[PDB]
């Protein structure tokens, strides 16, 4: 069996999208 | 060669420039190099 609840994800799930080296 | 005018072809990335060593903290899935203006700054060397 399983469930289905509902929460929030806040500030979350963010990659990288490049492959990018960046500073400042 | 570092520490001279050299043109490049890094791994099919042409131009011209100087090269050196760094202190950078590329991530190992890091390849490529850049700054807040877009133009390539650090490429990773293939085979070093
Ligand atoms: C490149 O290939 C040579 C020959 O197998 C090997 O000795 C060397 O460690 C390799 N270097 C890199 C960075 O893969």
């Amino acid at each position: 069996t399983t469930t289905q609840s509902y929460t929030n994800s806040f500030t979350r799930g963010v990659y990288y999208p490049d492959k990018v080296f960046r500073s400042s | 060669v570092k520490n001279k005018c050299v043109n490049f072809n890094f791994n099919g990335l042409t131009g011209t420039g100087v090269l050196t060593k760094s202190n950078k903290k590329f991530l190992p899935f890091q390849q490529f190099g850049r700054d807040i203006v877009d133009t390539t700054d650090a490429v990773r060397d293939p085979q070093t």
